[PDB]
């Protein structure tokens, strides 16, 4: 490359910041499986990733050889250091049916913690658009993304099906947004 | 295998173009019958999508588009959980969400929709409705569409001012709308399914 005798300039594992209504609303909790479970090897965060009262994350792995970091947040001055930090945002809908939307904030919530002021707008976005279990009546997909109006964020965008018990969804999910990152 | 739920994803994108460019041949034959099946196959394949992309989006809402269109002088049809909004309102709104692909066309055919939008209401005899509907589109203090003071004076004077609507018609819409689905054919004619198709059928 442009240096062939010098090491190069160091590049850390691809981090993302995870948040949403989907994170409580469930009556099954999506973290407690990532955590409690594998093919993952979740692991703490090292001291030395620490981002001022949020920690260093969880580290997960799809096989060894493709490694990447997650900051999970149940809320929103100090975040906004993440979202310059991060490569990439993973937002949580809630698609149970029986349920009732204010697509207005949801909307402005993420609208807020994607602005390119932080950051590129070549930073992938992925929805993931989450159930308790593979028995609960569903949402289509495409039904989510026209209320949220995904278009105006200008942020590149994907919507995944995710199923909390099973992670079902959860890789496909992941490997897609892992590719965003090596087109930059 | 969950590679197998990723292989029925792409199957899955494959038949969605074919249903569109199939749509959007009965749309300009005149193919009723043909029309109505191939919306309701592509009903269901969307209601059964696992993920989804901006490219697929657009591709749905062209579907969309096209089924509000075909019913535009049915005024008591509802296409919107609001039972307000007419089919020709609906088709506007749509038409606002695909991202604009020719400039001059597009805005060409949205101030036509928005014309005869209130021009099926007034030559029907439904002078409030066709009120009903200005305020809808146009009622907000602002500058928008500069045709909102001929259409404003053609409402008060409560008798269908054809003369007007004579040179912003139906037909002069429906034309229009035929150009760009002939856009629409020509790009998704080369897409995976319809291609490998032909090939069995030049056997």
């Amino acid at each position: 490359v442009t240096s062939f005798l010098h090491s190069l300039i160091i590049q850390n594992e691809p981090r993302f910041a995870m948040f949403g209504p989907g994170l409580e609303e469930l009556n099954t909790s999506l973290v407690l499986s990532l955590m409690s479970s594998e093919e993952l090897c979740p692991t703490a965060g090292l001291p030395q990733r620490q981002i001022d009262g949020i920690g260093s994350g969880v580290n997960f792995q799809l096989n060894n050889q493709h490694k990447f970091n997650i900051l999970i947040l149940y809320s929103t001055p100090q975040i906004q250091k993440v979202c310059e930090v991060v490569d990439g945002f993973i937002y949580v809908a809630n698609a149970e049916a029986h349920k009732r939307h204010e697509w207005q904030d949801e909307f402005s919530h993420i609208m807020a913690m994607t602005d390119p002021a932080f950051g590129s707008s070549g930073r992938p976005l992925l929805v993931l658009s989450c159930i308790s279990q593979g028995d609960v009546k569903r949402m289509p997909c495409f039904y989510l993304a026209h209320e949220l109006h995904l278009n105006l964020l200008n942020h590149p965008w994907l919507v995944q099906d995710t199923e909390a018990e099973t992670l079902t969804g959860f890789l496909n999910g992941i490997e897609w947004i892992l590719e965003e990152v090596e087109s930059k | 295998a969950g590679l197998v739920a990723e292989a029925e994803a792409v199957a899955a994108g494959w038949m969605l173009d074919f249903l569109c460019l199939s749509l959007c041949r009965a749309f300009r034959d005149g193919r009723s019958e043909d029309f109505r099946r191939t919306r309701n196959s592509a009903e269901a394949i969307i209601h059964g999508l696992s993920s989804l992309t901006a490219c697929q989006l657009r591709t749905i809402y062209i579907c969309q588009f096209l089924t509000r269109i075909a019913a535009g002088k049915t005024l008591d049809a509802q296409f919107e959980n609001d039972e307000r909004i007419t089919p020709l309102e609906s088709a506007l709104m749509i038409w606002g969400s695909i991202e604009k692909e020719h400039d001059k066309l597009h805005e060409e055919i949205q101030n036509l929709i928005k014309i005869q939008a209130i021009a099926v209401c007034m030559e029907n005899g439904n002078f409030k409705e066709a009120e009903e509907v200005f305020e809808r589109i146009f009622g907000d203090p602002n500058s928008h569409m500069p045709f909102k003071s001929k259409l404003l004076m053609i409402i008060s004077q409560k008798d269908t001012f054809h003369s007007f609507f004579q040179h912003f018609s139906y037909n002069h819409m429906m034309e229009k709308i035929k150009s760009y689905v002939n856009y629409v054919l020509s790009e998704k004619s080369s897409t995976f399914l319809m291609k490998a198709a032909a090939k069995v059928v030049e056997s």
